[PDB]
């Protein structure tokens, strides 16, 4: 009975999966401000080369939620 | 219709001439061509025309125009009361309009308005040829033909506008430069103004190099100026121009000027829209905007990688401001690399300074998400004034198709119906706007639709920029798009931003304003100048980039932001050039270099106006801090003052180069070249809010406000109201900001009368009477607007305009030869049938009157019939055409049951209603631009006919004879009365709560010189500081100078709950009002007088009458100061002097009303059911007031030992703890307010530095300080019933009040012994009290009761048979014997009545006065300064109860017996004698002699009379009981214990005090008092150390002179008191008493 | 006994937890979306060789 | 007792939790075969220059 | 009650999705390598321009 209680308690296995979690959101966060960085550069080239011409303005961003 | 203006308000474009030249094929230009002479100068010519035109001299009798403006002025003037002055205004109109130069322009700018009115708004298509003196302007439809002989100048309709427009500027010109003259110190200038005419009107050089000369004449002047006053950075501004080789004559001009007065020269310099405007070479500036668009002065990588770096400094900034605000670091993510410094400060929460300079640190911080945006404008500012056009499909219709035809050779293919809803207005009601956020997501999502991919490019006028200063004029959507980012900016973002917020606060900026103009007259704080000539077409999307997508992170609308840094590089500019068309291919235009631009790097002008100031801010930032420079900055756009504060390191010059240097070089970077022709360094000028200082004085405008003639008849129809509206609003706004009201009042009367001449017929101009009825009749009553009937033009706030014109209309039938019944028939008074609750509510100061002169508009008539046509009904559109003014109108019906009607309170009530926002939305949609001009466009017969039928109208009721009301009793009696009296008549239901009376009328101003002492009664005396003169009215003196709606609801809920009041009723009204918001649950004066005001000191002693009852009345402070100031203007200005005090007595008795105190008690329940459609979105007071109070001046303390000296000056408290009563602070109990503040104070233990600097300034006294506490602490009725006080007297010492006050306000931090045991005192619930709702508690506690009273406090008296008991006040004063002498003499001689004069010894004069059965005139000669001081010095009744004040401010010299005099009839003489001869049984040592008219006085028989109570001038703090001395030595000794403590604290000061008891206390023991004794003060192992030995290296050896044995200590020397001294003291206090 | 109860339960972490792998879930399908329009960006760049 | 005990259920949620993290190492597979298209395409670029 | 406490058990499943995150983890860390390269990629495409 009360053995049975801490086998059934995992706070440090929780915590470590938040943990990691949290490393996930983190990569997440740094992939975000990256492909920022891309999308910066490919946008501006693309504007660049579509001075002059009738190039559609292609949406550079999925869809408000 | 056609030629549809009547002023200016396009560019001049010269195209449509051109191609009419070219052989159009247009009928009219067919007709037009055929018109032309021989020698034809082209369009761009125009004022080589039109400066030729000359008229026969006297060719209009304006004669009664002149008399008419004298009598006008005459009575305004004698109205106010300041009759002295008039002569001086009497004359220079009449000069003004005598001047032959000035006359013949007057007469031109008659002849041209006529002319203007005659054909603009014309049926006809061509108008015959009108006759302007030697011209013979012949109009064919928007073409003129001007000719002077054999000269045609085939022009357009706008060039005529220009010409016309620039003979009335000048004529205003001349005539404020007249007037301005006359009132003026180096008077009549008005000669340079015309040599400066005729100069620039003999220039004849091209057009483009007469511009260039017309447009750097300002400039050119502001170099002068700055190159003969620059004391520390020298300047080369003035070289940069080419003037002096252009323009020699000119050049002469403005040397001489700048030699006579720099002020003149900046003021004469100043008028740039005065002279012709230029034809804009669309050709060659088209082409050259377009290339400035799309060029690139740095590569775009570069451009990138500074982006990165502004990205970085305005992350630092943004996050410095939010942890300022919120003290916490906004949600962040640090990439990886990020340096521990930025970890730590994170963590805990702050910011470090070394972030500031080293912004490159951010640049691996990223904001997370902070806010929202609202996808939601409101409609006040979506269609504020801008024209759009409805989309991509609209451009075919901004141009004309027979040039498109004969440029290319084809059609344009314009579609027959409207393509588009023309303006904002009309798509809004179409129902496009419906969904905003729909409309947006394209923006959202990136890919703006073709339909919104248009932006044309509109040339701005009246500019004198040859080439053009196109602005933008987009589609809808980026319109909205544009409309929300800004909104955005400036809501969610600028507030944070340090550089910014202290620009958008309106209090902050002044006071950096303020510092800055009391700094660069010193010598420190330059100012650069930087313009960015080129800032609009500048910002590439590379620049923009990383800011755009840090700003799209914060507010988490994806690529929202950054699409705007991209969006041009698709888009397509056009230029709105008629008659010079893009060609079109498949229905869009092409690309051409000139007229089209497919795609450019910027959006354009004015486009994200925000954004762009935030980028360069942050360069600028960046290029100054790099050098490590103080620097403050303020940016109006494309132009920005950077103030460099002085460095110890480098002297100015360096510092302004080295700055110069860093700004251009990280100017350039960002692909902003900053040539250097346009930045200047200066130390005397600098601009800022389009005013232009010197010296840290603003340049008067006069000249230049006056001049600019506004856009008239705006938004409506032409007509006289509209006309006359306009000019009056300009003369008010030239008023209040920066002009001399008599000024622009007299230009306001003169150009009132000249526009009344232009458009009324013969019968009425003729008749010299009439006009000047006419004139001074005013808009109240109903009437035409004028600018003579006022008073806002004088006062600076809310001001009730009916008093003062019934006490002009008074003034003018007394003076002039006009009766009643003329203002009878001109006035027309017509009460209207029914109450019209609207009109009330929308201007509570209004008559029922019906304003038959007033427009009726007709906009709502348009729009009704557009939203009924295509049946939209999806917004506005439609859920606005409800009856929302029969809504309105039973919601004021239901107001009105009031039973105590306040039309204030009524407004109010009626301002959070829902019907109020609609029925203001309505009022915006229709009173705006790009609606009247749309609606006009569709619908433009009915206004043509309607201007002619309402001028029909008004002339007929003008002319005709009928009289209206019998006015006459209300012009006679007391104007307040008559107001009263009117407005209940008209209403019916005698409104209560707006009619503050007419200043002049209620106070008469009067000099000191012989007023009588019933003057003095009740008056406001003005002190002069000395003898004042012209010279002092520019020198500085020395004297201090949406969603709303839910929380207005709770506020005026809590309001209306505080004032003790049950209306069921209204409680019902106030939850139908939230219903719907779905909360469904629960001294400073006018700008124009405060530097003559700096040398005058105001007062209130009118006391007797109106202010020793806590009522208040209807006096208006503020109003009543500026008045008596612009008294003091007036004399000064009209040529004399202000020597003598004077007075501003009561003169209109039934003028002072009490204030009815009452509250209202609405009676019917509402009616007002609610408007569901609108608004889509959701203990006693004593107690809490006094611990308020407490709290309140303890942070204002706090704040203010922060501040240093040059950080002082300024009056504003922490939170305005100024604007309060004296009987408001008096109902709350003391006691309570003390125990607050010291229980604060101890809490708050704040450590050594805080309490040093508190004791400092306490034992001084400076700023919203113990300054104020004094200022509220000279009733001696609270200190005696303070009870801290009473308990606390017999135990401190002091000297003056001023010394009190500050001890019982340090007691916390110097006698812990009584303060511990008032600490007992507390409550939680008190604490919690916020101060956000101070003001509520002091409402609660307005009429708590009566305050307490003064009592009288006797002296030590005298009589003839007496008992010595030894006691004499002012013991420790030299004066002692003087005093008690002059006492015995009075009493001797049984004297009633005693004058004393300045020159006696305050204290002996305060020891005179608590003489019982004895009145005191002081001679003051009108200066209460003497009496302020005994005032303030007594701490009983005495002076307050014994002091004649109507009698003392009236007496120049006295009458009777006198004090202070050495001789005189009846002046009493003390003589000094030489030797001591006579041992007086009360005075020891007899040591003068008394003398009355030369005779001795006897006083040998007199004897001390039986002491009582007596005042605290007779320092009971240290009485006969020894006891008392000992509590105080041994107070006073363990407070310089403590003191000692204190590192860094000056001790000195204290320590002398404290030798004062020690030597009381040797001349007790019977020690020997040393003239000099040295003590040694330190902290030895950590102990305070007062010895007189030095025993340790570290005590400060301090030495005390002048000790002397104080004859009051004499009394306490018993024999047996010596012993009890001693017993009990501190060994330290017992050894310093002791001399070894 | 119960207080063990109430340490083996942890809804607040399991809270937390499933928010955050649903805001992953929500970046992940906007990293697939915007890759994706890096092809329309590239292709015709191909073309143009 | 049962109307606590019954409240410890947590199978509901595992069951989402499953399904997340199976869906989302799908994302993850297809964003592993889209990367790899443009592996070769940036790779062979280096010829290209 | 013993019962009660078996349907309570879920470490077993916990552990399976422990080990994914390493998957995750690991995972996540091989997208570094291929954006990070083609972040240079263009970034040295970009300034050759
Ligand atoms: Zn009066
Ligand atoms: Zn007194």
């Amino acid at each position: 009975t009360i053995q049975t209680a801490q086998r059934c308690d995992h706070s440090d296995s929780i915590r470590i999966l938040g943990e990691n979690i949290k490393i996930l959101d983190r990569s997440m966060k740094t992939m975000m401000e990256t492909m920022k960085l891309m999308m910066e550069k490919v946008d501006l080239l693309y504007a660049s080369t579509a001075v002059g011409t009738s190039a559609p303005m292609l949406p550079s961003h999925p869809a408000p939620p | 219709i056609n030629r549809t203006d009547q002023s200016l308000k396009n560019p001049l474009l010269g195209t449509e001439v051109s191609f009419c030249l070219k052989s159009s094929s247009l009928p009219h230009h067919v007709r037009a061509l055929g018109q032309i002479k021989a020698r034809n100068l082209a369009s761009c010519d125009y004022y080589l025309l039109f400066r030729q035109v000359v008229l026969p001299p006297e060719v209009y009798p304006i004669g009664v125009l002149i008399r008419a403006a004298e009598a006008i002025l005459t009575v305004i003037v004698s109205a106010w009361k300041l009759d002295h002055m008039t002569k001086t205004l009497y004359s220079s109109v009449r000069y003004a309009l005598t001047n032959p130069r000035v006359r013949a322009q007057l007469e031109l700018h008659i002849a041209y308005q006529r002319i203007v009115g005659q054909v603009s708004y014309s049926r006809e298509a061509d108008i015959g040829p009108k006759r302007l003196g030697n011209m013979s302007l012949q109009f064919i439809q928007s073409l003129v033909i001007a000719t002077i002989d054999t000269t045609s100048c085939l022009m357009t309709y706008n060039h005529f506008l220009a010409a016309a427009d620039t003979a009335k500027s000048r004529c205003h010109l001349l005539i404020a430069s007249v007037v301005q003259g006359a009132l003026w110190e180096q008077g009549s200038f008005l000669d340079h103004i015309i040599n400066m005419i005729d100069i620039i009107d003999s220039i004849n050089l091209p057009h483009d190099d007469y511009f260039t000369i017309i447009k750097s004449i300002f400039p050119y002047s502001q170099g002068l100026v700055m190159g003969r006053h620059n004391v520390s950075v020298s300047s080369d501004f003035a070289s940069v121009f080419a003037i002096p080789e252009l323009c020699p004559q000119l050049d002469s001009l403005l040397k001489k000027l700048l030699q006579l007065d720099p002020v003149l020269l900046l003021m004469v310099s100043s008028v740039q829209k005065s002279w012709y405007f230029p034809e804009i070479r669309m050709v060659d500036g088209s082409r050259e905007q377009l290339h400035k668009m799309r060029v690139e002065l740095e590569t775009p990588q570069a451009l990138l990688s500074y982006g990165h770096t502004l990205l970085s400094i305005f992350r630092a900034e943004f996050i410095k401001g939010y942890v300022s605000k919120n003290a916490k670091w906004p949600p962040v993510h640090l990439l990886p690399g990020c340096d521990k410094s930025i970890k730590n400060a994170r963590e805990l929460g702050r910011w470090s300074p070394a972030f500031d300079r080293r912004w490159q640190l951010f640049e691996k911080v990223v904001i997370l998400r902070i806010a929202d945006l609202d996808m939601d404008p409101d409609f006040n500012d979506i269609v504020s004034d801008k024209a759009i056009i409805s989309s991509r499909r609209d451009w075919v219709f901004e141009y004309n198709a027979a040039a498109f035809w004969k440029k290319y050779g084809e059609r344009l293919e314009r579609p027959p119906a409207r393509s588009g809803p023309s303006r904002l207005v009309n798509a809004l009601i179409d129902g496009r706007l419906d969904n905003i956020p729909a409309l947006l997501e394209p923006f959202y999502r990136g890919a703006v639709e073709f339909e919104d991919r248009l932006t044309v490019l509109v040339p701005k006028e009246k500019e004198l920029k040859v080439k053009g200063r196109f602005f933008s004029k987009q589609t809808l959507a980026i319109r909205i798009y544009q409309v929300v980012a800004e909104a955005a900016l400036k809501n969610e973002v600028m507030p944070y931003l340090k550089t910014h917020s202290m620009t958008m606060s309106s209090t902050a900026l002044t006071h950096l304003l303020n510092r800055l103009s009391h700094t660069i007259t010193k010598g420190d704080s330059f100012v650069i100048n930087l313009d960015y000539s080129s800032w609009c077409n500048g910002f590439r999307p590379e620049l923009q980039a990383p800011i755009c997508r840090q700003l799209d992170q914060m507010f988490n609308c994806g690529y929202f932001f950054r699409t705007g840094c991209t969006l041009p590089c698709f888009t397509t500019f056009i230029i709105q050039d008629r008659f010079n068309p893009p060609y079109s291919l498949s229905g869009e235009p092409v690309e051409d270099g000139v007229t089209c631009a497919v795609g450019t790097k910027t959006m354009g002008e004015g486009m994200r106006q925000k954004l762009w100031t935030i980028l360069t801010s942050c360069w600028e930032i960046i290029a100054l801090r790099e050098i490590n420079v103080t620097f403050n900055i303020l940016g109006q756009g494309d132009n920005q003052t950077i103030i460099i504060h002085k460095s110890a390191s480098q002297n100015n010059q360096l510092l302004a180069e080295r700055a110069l240097g860093a700004l251009y070089k990280h100017a350039r970077l960002a692909g902003h070249n900053l040539k250097v022709e346009e930045c200047w360094v200066s130390d005397c000028l600098y601009e800022y809010g389009k005013k232009l200082f010197f010296r840290g004085v603003p340049v008067p405008g006069c000249l230049k406000q006056l001049s600019r003639v506004t856009d008239s008849t705006g938004e409506l129809f032409p007509n006289l109201y509209s006309k006359l509206a306009c000019l009056t609003s300009s003369c008010l706004s030239a008023a209040m900001a920066d002009t001399s009201p008599w000024v622009a009042l007299a230009t306001g009367v003169c150009l009132y009368l000249i526009e009344l001449y232009v458009e009324l017929p013969p019968a009425i101009i003729q008749d010299e009477s009439l006009l000047t009825t006419l004139c001074l009749v005013g808009p109240s009553i109903g009437g035409l607007p004028t600018p003579a009937t006022l008073p806002s033009v004088f006062f600076r706030g809310m001001s009730d305009p009916l008093p003062f014109q019934l006490a002009l209309l008074q003034t003018l039938i007394k003076t002039t030869g006009v009766t009643c019944s003329l203002v009878n028939r001109v006035v027309k008074l017509r009460i209207a049938p029914y109450p019209d609750w609207l009109s009330l509510v929308t201007d509570p100061t209004s008559l029922n009157i019906a304003q038959v002169y007033r427009p009726e508009r007709q906009i709502r008539r348009w729009i009704e019939e557009a939203i009924a046509t295509s049946s939209h009904s999806s917004r506005i559109a439609t859920f606005f055409q409800q009856p929302l003014t029969e809504m309105a109108q039973l919601l004021a019906r239901d107001l009105s049951t009031m039973m105590p009607l306040r039309p204030r309170d009524m407004s109010a009530l009626f301002a959070l209603s829902n019907v109020a926002y609609g029925l203001s939305i309505i009022d915006l949609f229709q009173k705006s631009s790009t609606v009247v001009s749309a609606s006009q466009a569709v619908h433009i017969e009915d206004v043509a006919l309607e201007s002619v039928r309402y001028k029909e109208s008004i002339i007929q009721g003008l002319l005709d004879t009928t009289e209206g009301y019998n006015m006459q009793p209300y012009l006679e009696g007391c104007t307040y009365l008559a107001a009263k009296q009117l407005r209940r008549l008209t209403w019916g239901r005698d409104l209560v709560g707006v009619t503050m009376p007419f200043v002049a009328e209620q106070f008469h101003p009067h000099s000191s010189v012989g007023a009588k002492a019933e003057l003095y009664l009740d008056a406001i005396i003005y002190c002069p500081q000395e003898t004042l003169r012209s010279h002092h009215l520019t020198t500085r003196g020395d004297q201090p100078l949406a969603a709303n709606l839910v929380k207005d609801t709770l506020v005026l809920h809590q309001w209306y709950k505080v004032r003790k009041v049950t209306d069921p009723h209204l409680n019902t009204l106030m939850a139908r009002f939230l219903l719907e918001k779905g909360y469904t649950s629960d001294q400073g004066l006018t700008g124009y007088v405060n530097i003559l005001s700096t040398w005058l000191r105001f007062s209130s002693d009118y006391l007797h009458s109106f202010s020793k009852s806590s009522d208040d009345y209807t006096i208006h402070f503020q109003h009543v100061f500026t008045y008596g100031c612009l008294y003091a203007d007036s004399v000064i200005r009209s040529g004399g002097v202000i020597s003598t005090p004077y007075l501003l007595s009561a003169s209109c008795k039934t003028c002072f009303e009490k204030i009815d105190s009452e509250e209202f008690v609405l009676a019917c329940e509402p009616q007002y059911r609610g408007a569901e459609w609108l608004i889509s979105k959701p203990f006693d007071p004593c107690v809490s007031a006094s611990y308020c109070l407490g709290i309140l001046i303890g942070k204002s303390f706090l704040v203010d030992i922060r501040a240093s000296g040059h950080d002082i000056m300024e009056q504003r408290t922490w939170a305005n703890l100024e604007r309060f009563s004296v009987s408001d602070m008096q109902k709350l109990p003391w006691s309570i307010v003390i125990r607050s503040l010291w229980r604060f104070l101890i809490g708050a233990r704040l450590l050594q530095f805080e309490k040093a600097g508190l004791i400092r300034m306490l034992y001084a006294a400076t700023g919203p300080t113990f300054s104020f506490l004094m200022k509220v602490f000279q009733d001696s009725a609270l200190l005696m019933d303070c009870a801290p006080l009473d308990r606390l007297s017999p135990r401190i010492n002091f000297h003056s009040r001023g010394d009190l006050v500050a001890k019982l306000v340090l007691l916390p931090f110097i006698n812990p012994g009584i303060v511990e045991i008032e600490v007992s005192g507390i409550n939680s619930k008190y604490h919690a009290v916020s101060e956000a709702n101070m003001d509520l508690y002091i409402a609660a506690a307005k009429s708590v009761g009566v305050k307490p009273t003064q009592f009288v406090e006797e002296t030590n008296d005298f009589t003839a048979r007496g008992h010595h008991h030894g006691c004499y006040s002012l013991s420790w004063s030299k004066s002692r014997n003087q005093s008690q002498v002059l006492k015995m003499v009075v009493r001797k001689l049984k004297l009633c009545v005693l004058y004393i004069y300045p020159t006696v010894d305050p204290a002996v004069a305060l020891d005179l006065c608590h003489l019982p059965a004895l009145t005191i005139i002081l001679v003051l000669g009108g200066d209460p300064a003497y009496y302020e001081r005994l005032l303030e010095m007594d701490l009983c009744g005495a002076v307050s109860s014994r002091v004649d004040i109507p009698h003392s401010l009236a007496a120049r010299t006295h009458r009777g017996f006198a004090v202070g005099p050495d001789a005189g009839p009846g002046v009493i003489r003390l003589d000094r004698l030489e030797s001591v001869c006579y041992a007086h049984p009360c005075l020891e040592e007899l040591e003068f002699n008394a003398y009355l008219d030369s005779e001795l006085v006897d006083i040998s028989d007199m004897c001390c009379l039986p002491l009582a109570t007596p005042c605290k001038a007779l320092f009971r703090p240290i009485y006969r009981s020894l006891q008392s001395f000992r509590l105080a030595l041994m107070d006073n000794y363990s407070f310089v214990m403590d003191l000692i403590m204190i590192r860094g604290l000056d001790i000195r000061p204290h320590l002398e005090e404290f030798d004062e008891l020690l030597v009381v206390g040797q001349h007790i023991l019977g020690q020997p008092v040393l003239v000099e004794v040295v003590y040694y003060v330190g902290v030895v192992r950590k102990r305070p150390v007062l010895a007189r030995h030095p025993w340790s290296a570290d005590l400060k050896r301090i030495t005390v002179g002048g000790r002397a044995p104080c004859p009051s200590a004499a009394r306490l020397r018993d024999e047996d008191c010596q012993g009890s001294l001693l017993v009990g003291l501190p060994a330290g206090l017992t050894q310093l008493l002791i001399i070894d």
